RNA sequence: AUACAUUUUUUGGCACGGACGGGAAGAGGAGACGUCGCGACCCUCGGAGUCGUUCUUGACUUGGUCGCUUGAUGUUUCUUCUUCCCGUUC
């Protein structure tokens, strides 16, 4: 109903912690009311990139800790 | 701002290889092309490929995958 | 002297302080033994009607009397109904009645108090008949009847008790059967009104402020 | 139509409750929420081979409750009537 | 029995809970009665 | 409306704590909270379920993965209750 | 343009296979709904692709479904 | 004044600066508090011995000051100003305990009272409000 | 504890609270909620490692109703 | 409520309160308040419910050795 | 009919009630499971008179002729 | 006495004389990652405060480290027996 206020986090590189003790990095592009995250893709936590931009389901998200301050 | 509702719509008209991961299931991944779009995240993804995760390839057909088990979408 | 004596610790609500005895909880166990679900609650009380006659529980049992699950249930079924008998009638000497049943168990039941005119004399440990008393006395030291009396001594002694205690509680047993035949033919409003009154008899004091 | 209303009319019944993690819960349903939050009184907790803990008042959540063991003598058809 | 009297006077009827309470209360009275009697035989 | 939702709204400014379903406790200044407990924190410490700590700047946390949130005792007094 | 829900209604009275959250299935689909609740006839239970038993007429709850396959 | 169920329930039950019950010839009927209090207070009474408690897991502090405790039959035990005379009457504390106070006792003026207590009762960390050292 | 009919009526009572991961919370109910979210006055996080009850004193806690298994009443008011 | 000072200021704040709670217990119920800040080290205020319970607590325990040091009490 | 469950309970019972949630009242209840130690093979099972059921635990309802 | 199950809640990704315990010696429990405790030849030396307005209320601000000469406690991988002393149960 209320939007997740990620307008601070816009166009910044964020470590998006997902299910299964995995982590996703990448710079933010957009979001919706279900907290699904569209972002330009980065590497998966030795380290490796798959894809140009990735779209994350909201249910997978443990947290999203920003790399830039 | 590119929303995730609109972002899947562009993937359907692009017909490019997508790699989908599975929710609370690390070792198995799905690689195919997005065909469907629903009000939820549920899609049909034809000519997909199951991939065992490096800690190769397996045969697999055309599949709709239930959106609750989606983790990543990238295309 | 009797400050902390609480009848709610000794009696339950489904007994109504000795008015009934709860046997629904044993029908739950009884279904586990029968390997079907065709037993209703009235049919189980009809099965318990075998334990009122001196012959019916022993000559036409619900099962084979050497089933393990059947023998396991009946020990518990003896034990609760035995403890219910001494619970509802606390003024009676417990050891006097217990020694009385044991005296009737040793002198009459183990000597063949069940005697029939066509097959002869029945033996509970043996589950077999005997022609005459001379051939009946000659099996009591035989090797087959040594084994059954050394393995099934506790179960038969419990089975003889559950017979004799339920004959002592015949008016209680007929009253519980009337409860189920009433409660089954209740409605929703009739059953909800009944479950209130049974609870109010449980959790209200034995002496009111309005008694003479 | 609803089994929620089937749970609301089942009152004061000494029942057994089985949880998602297997805990067998002997209790008496005083009232049941529309979201299956069962309110019990005179509760007895027993594990699926391990020891018993008796307690007075325990309010269990609905998704935990896998199975409510219904009582022994009960007409189901009259309860299904609206 | 039915008129609930002993010699002449009819008492007021009691419910089952108050009777059975006193039946276990007289029970611990009789246990006290026999316990004292045993020691009294073992001193006298 | 949810009343524990509203006290978490009052928890803005103060030093709150936050453990996840993974068992990762946090501690930092609560910035913004919503209906669903989508809480943001600053200057936050982060304990690992093994025991290890990691300092990190600015976290966003989705409410579905919350086990509990510890609020300071000064909000007990006023104004919600 | 092939959306997920007309494809699901199109795949009625046809062979399908269902993996769980884990045991794979095989059967002919009977009817479905919006919630992706399933009904199948002539069920065959593949335990990791090994046919355990022929169940026949079954009914799959929607929350456990992971994919549908031909 | 005997211990009874009428006594304990009207006695004050407030948290002390842990949950505390505020309370006598001899102590008894401690089931009636249903093990709900960690710290207890039996001070300013006439208790002759600490005898006859029930099984009480939650009870961790017995404040038994100003009594006539002359014998014994749990993290903190305050037995200040009682009637202990012999160190062998402290031998029943061997089965028990990190805080012990036996000041105000005639036993305290015995020779080698500090060494006899600390050896036979090693679990004590604080004895007469002084920390037990290695030397 | 008295014989209460709902939970909201028994406010400000001392509650034992179980959760899914195995943790045991004792604390006074300040507030209920529609999804069983609970605000706890002096909430103590009690855990048993795979031996003995371990203790952690938290304070004023907002507890998510998703994780809560059941609520047991521990003690009186005050 | 009696103001006591000249205490051994090394004894820990969780520990120092627990020893004062037992020692003043004989006089009456105890509620002890103290801190470890530089103004307040070695210092404590034990708050008694009864007034004469504080008065018996101050005079009898005047200069009693506590944690190695004889403490000084005031009103 | 026979019903599989999340924690491996083959539930053989009679259907009485049914709704949106697949919440079910069960008569003639038969669960089939295995409580085992490591390296233990035992099939243990019981009967229950009447039993209410939650729908999320249900995986597959199957019907035997 | 006078209202409804497809991502943030509830339809979940859930499941798989004989014993005990503690302490010490010896023969074939250990390595680290963090937490706080006992001693110190070390450092360090002394709900609350204030105002605006009114006869009672509103706003702004707030032990460090070294040894353990056997201090307690959680993750994470690998591979016990004999004797003596203390206590519980039969
Ligand atoms: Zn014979």
């Amino acid at each position: 109903v209320s939007t997740p206020e990620l307008k601070k986090y816009m166009d910044k590189k964020i470590l998006l912690n997902i299910n299964g003790s995995r982590k996703v990095a990448g710079i933010l592009r957009g979001y919706d009311i279900f907290l699904n995250v569209v972002l330009d893709d980065a590497m998966e936590i030795n380290n490796h990139q798959l894809g140009l931009q990735t779209v994350i389901r909201g249910n997978s998200i443990i947290s999203l800790e920003a790399l830039d301050a | 701002m590119v929303p995730p509702i609109n972002c899947i719509f562009n993937f359907l008209q692009q017909q490019t290889p997508v790699t989908i991961w599975l929710f609370e299931q690390i070792g198995i991944r799905i690689k195919g092309k997005i065909v469907g779009f629903d009000e939820f995240m549920n899609v049909v993804i034809d000519e997909a490929v199951e991939i065992p995760v490096n800690s190769k390839g397996t045969p697999l057909g055309k599949i709709l995958l239930k959106g609750d088990n989606i983790t990543l979408i990238t295309s | 002297r009797a400050r902390d004596l609480d009848l709610n610790e000794i009696f339950t609500r489904d007994e109504q302080y000795g008015e009934y005895m709860e046997l629904e909880q044993f029908h739950s166990l009884w279904l586990n033994v029968i390997k079907r679900g065709d037993c209703s609650l009235l049919q189980f009380l009809d099965i318990l009607e075998l334990f009122l006659d001196d012959e019916k529980y022993l000559l036409t049992p619900p099962m084979d009397r050497k089933n393990d699950r059947y023998m396991a249930f009946l020990l518990k079924l003896s034990k609760y109904v035995e403890t219910f008998f001494f619970k509802s009638y606390a003024l009676l000497d417990a050891a006097a009645v217990e020694n009385l049943i044991k005296s009737d168990f040793e002198h009459s039941y183990c000597r063949g108090s069940l005697r029939s005119e066509a097959k002869g004399i029945y033996c509970p440990f043996c589950s077999r008949w005997f022609k005459t008393s001379s051939v009946f006395e000659s099996h009591l030291v035989g090797k087959i009847h040594k084994k059954n009396e050394s393995k099934r001594r506790n179960f038969v002694y419990s089975e003889y008790k559950l017979h004799r205690y339920l004959k002592y509680l015949n008016d209680e047993f007929s009253r519980t059967r009337s409860f189920v035949e009433r409660k089954l033919a209740f409605t929703a409003n009739e059953r909800m009104a009944e479950m209130d009154i049974l609870t109010q008899k449980y959790e209200a004091p034995a002496y009111d402020s309005t008694e003479k | 139509m609803k089994l929620v209303n089937f749970l609301k009319k089942l009152r004061n019944e000494q029942v057994t409750i089985e949880l998602k993690n297997g805990t067998t819960v002997w209790g008496t349903l005083q009232s049941v929420s529309p979201q299956m939050n069962a309110i019990l009184t005179d509760v007895k907790l027993t594990l699926p081979s391990d020891n018993i803990a008796s307690l007075q008042y325990i309010n269990i959540r609905g998704n935990t409750i896998r199975q409510i063991i219904l009582p022994d003598s009960l007409n189901l058809d009259s309860l299904l009537v609206d | 029995i039915a008129e609930n009297k002993i010699y002449k006077f009819k008492k007021v009827k009691r419910k089952r809970k108050q009777i059975i309470l006193q039946q276990h209360e007289i029970n611990i009275f009789l246990r006290d009665y026999q316990e004292k009697q045993q020691t009294f035989n073992k001193i006298n | 409306n949810g009343i524990p939702v509203k006290l978490l709204n009052e928890a803005q400014g103060h030093i709150v704590s936050l453990e996840l379903t993974t068992g990762a406790t946090y501690r930092g200044k609560l910035v913004e909270s919503e209906d669903s407990m989508n809480v943001q924190l600053r200057d936050v410490i982060a304990t690992e379920p093994q025991g290890a700590v990691t300092h990190m700047d600015q976290i966003f946390v989705r409410g579905s993965q919350i086990k509990f949130i510890v609020v300071p005792d000064l909000l007990k007094n006023a104004p919600l209750f | 343009p092939v959306n997920p829900k007309p494809f699901l209604k199109g795949l009625v009275n046809h062979r399908v296979g269902v993996k769980l959250k884990s045991t794979e299935y095989r059967g002919t689909l009977v009817s479905t709904d919006n919630y992706f609740n399933l009904q199948l006839n002539e069920a065959e239970e593949f335990v990791a692709g090994v046919s355990h038993g022929t169940l026949g007429e079954i009914f799959i709850r929607c929350n456990n479904v992971l994919y549908i396959r031909e | 004044m005997k211990f009874t169920p009428s006594i304990v329930i009207d006695a004050p039950q407030y948290y002390v600066d842990d949950l505390q019950l505020e309370t006598e010839s001899m102590p008894s009927s401690l089931k009636h508090l249903t093990k709900p209090t960690h710290i207890l207070d039996l001070t300013n009474n006439d208790l002759i011995m600490i005898p006859d408690l029930s099984r009480r897991d939650d009870i961790h502090t017995l404040l038994l000051g100003r009594n006539n405790i002359v014998e014994v039959d749990v993290q903190n035990l305050t037995l200040s100003n009682n009637s202990i005379r012999r160190f062998e009457d402290l031998q029943r504390l061997r089965r028990a305990l990190k805080n012990l106070t036996l000041i105000g006792n005639q036993v305290c003026h015995l020779a080698n009272y500090r060494e006899h207590v600390l050896r036979l009762v090693p679990h004590l960390e604080t004895l007469d409000f002084q920390n037990v050292t290695a030397e | 504890v008295a014989h209460s009919s709902r939970l909201a009526n028994l406010i400000d009572y001392k509650l034992r609270v179980l959760t899914q991961d195995g943790r045991v919370y004792i604390g006074q109910l300040m507030a209920f909620d529609k999804h069983m979210n609970l605000v706890l006055n002096e909430c103590i996080e009690e855990r048993v490692p795979k031996i003995k009850v371990e203790k952690r004193v938290l304070g004023l806690t907002i507890l998510r109703g998703e994780q809560i298994l059941s609520t047991v009443v521990e003690d009186k008011p005050l | 409520t009696l103001y006591v000072s000249q205490l051994n200021e090394k004894i820990n704040m969780q520990r120092l309160r627990v020893n004062l709670f037992l020692l003043f217990a004989t006089f009456g119920e105890v509620l002890k308040v103290s801190m470890n800040f530089k103004k307040q080290r070695g210092q404590a205020f034990i708050t008694m419910r009864t007034i004469d319970q504080a008065s018996l607590a101050q005079i009898s325990l005047n200069g009693e050795r506590f944690f190695g040091k004889p403490l000084k009490v005031e009103f | 009919v026979i019903i599989s469950l999340r924690n491996n309970h083959k539930i053989i019972a009679r259907v009485k009630a049914f709704d949106r949630h697949c919440n079910m009242v069960l008569e003639n209840v038969k669960e089939l499971w295995t409580e085992k130690k490591g390296k233990n093979v035992i099939n243990r099972e019981r009967f229950i008179s009447k039993l209410f059921l939650r729908g999320d635990s249900v995986i597959v309802v199957l019907k035997t002729p």
